[PDB]
């Protein structure tokens, strides 16, 4: 790979450059690079590598959700035909998504996931794997297999974490976050959406008188998250 | 509905 | 070209949704496919192609600076020795941001500007060329050819400008607006920067009872910024 | 100095 001759610890400085600059393509390239380097990551590193991919990919998704609005209202009643090019356009941002999407659920299976045994380390990976197949599915048309995917990947995480991990951990948090907002968005069961994200809160301020003020803002974050979704929700 | 932006 | 084979229509209907997606390295594709089509641009396609680049340098632009200000301070006494990535790096985004200035500088050599005999046309690829190689002057160290490259791309326009088109013209104060940046940021002349600013927003306030609607919000936009910079310099 | 944003 292109990053190959650079030393890891290169890699992620660099990465975190990018980060700075907000160059967050360059960014995931350097945490890829560092990736295949074969040593597991950090936490720190593990989040340099969450957050690269998770701005290309949001990036795309926001474009990919404008060109299909733009496609739909193409197709309805009254609209003027205007040829192939809002589907091309639309085809072509999709693939380079999905392009990304697959190369992120490579890494986490070429050998993150794999080597990952702490429940910190494997839950995140888990959850990223459910995310990028979330992704994935919010573009397929197919899109049962991969919605399912999506949800093996969640509940095993979702299994590590509640046994291993205290309700106010953020990884958790997030985790079940993401996780409800599948089930509310992908896998049409909002009243499974609904409970998780209320049993998620409850237990979570129950669990705030431990908290670490280390993690506070992270877990207050996820937590206005779960509250703004039952809000919108219910 | 919202995922951490 | 890879755009060799889409319909210069096509490419610029695809134009038009990148913009739409903020996806500004697709729009700059499709209008440098489109300017090699051979034909010239309308009105509406020169603001398509100048929003495109704009954006795209723009980016590499704010990432530049802020590796360049991460540069200068490991430079600093006292500050820890931490090895070439900044400088690395810093050069990486330097020369995708001089290979972008380069494409629309060949553009704008290739054909636009020898076939643009309206002042419209001309003044605005001047004005264009004169900002590209403002850009580049802001990252050369060489630095003085750039400068004088840009200052006589800026002052061609400005002289076409001045005898063709009227004091609102929103290209005519936009050409003023970013020379007199040029002369206070990149050639060391903050008086005649001042100079420029004053008497183009005093013309133009003159001319304020000839403007078209259509034009007023440019216009009042540019003469704002105008303003904006004069109560920054004085 | 603010050019056009
Ligand atoms: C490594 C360097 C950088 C700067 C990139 O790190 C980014 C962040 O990484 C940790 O936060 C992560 C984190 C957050 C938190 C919510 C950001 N919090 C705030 O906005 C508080 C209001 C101030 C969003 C991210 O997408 C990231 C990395 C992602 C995950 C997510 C990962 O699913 C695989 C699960 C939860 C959350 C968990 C993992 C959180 O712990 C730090 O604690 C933060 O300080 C830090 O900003
Ligand atoms: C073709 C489709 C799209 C949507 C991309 O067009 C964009 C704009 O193109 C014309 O504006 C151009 C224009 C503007 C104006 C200031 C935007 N005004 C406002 O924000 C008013 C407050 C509401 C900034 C751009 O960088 C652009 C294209 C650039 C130039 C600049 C070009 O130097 C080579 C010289 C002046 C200005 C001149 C050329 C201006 O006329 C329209 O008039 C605008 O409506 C329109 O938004
Ligand atoms: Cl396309
Ligand atoms: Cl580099
Ligand atoms: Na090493
Ligand atoms: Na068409
Ligand atoms: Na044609
Ligand atoms: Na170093």
């Amino acid at each position: 790979g292109a990053m190959g001759s650079m030393e890891r610890a290169s890699l992620i400085q660099k990465a975190k450059l990018a980060e700075q600059a907000e160059r967050y393509e360059d960014m995931a390239a350097f945490m890829k690079g560092a990736v295949e380097k074969g040593e597991e990551l950090s936490c720190e590193e593990r989040n340099l590598l969450s957050v690269a991919y998770k701005n290309v990919v949001g990036g795309q998704r926001a474009a990919w959700r404008v060109l299909s609005s733009i496609e739909q209202k193409s197709n309805e009643e009254g609209s003027e035909e205007k040829g192939p090019e809002v589907r091309e356009y639309r085809e072509k941002v999709e693939t380079e998504l999905q392009g990304v999407c697959d190369t992120v659920l490579g890494l986490l299976d070429s050998h993150l996931i794999k080597e990952a045994g702490d429940a910190e380390s494997r839950v995140f990976y888990l959850k990223m794997k459910g995310d990028y197949y979330r992704y994935l599915a919010e573009v397929a048309t197919d899109k049962k297999r991969i919605i399912d995917s999506a949800r093996s990947a969640y509940q095993e995480a979702m299994d590590i974490s509640k046994k291993e991990m205290p309700p106010t951990n953020p990884i958790r948090l997030g985790l079940a976050l993401n996780f409800s907002v599948f089930h509310y968005e992908i896998a049409n069961s909002p009243e499974e959406a609904i409970s998780l994200a209320k049993t998620t809160f409850d237990e979570a301020m129950a669990d705030l008188h431990t908290l670490s003020e280390d993690s506070y803002k992270d877990s207050t974050l996820i937590m206005q998250l779960l509250r703004d979704n039952l809000t919108l929700w219910t | 509905s919202n995922t951490l932006r």
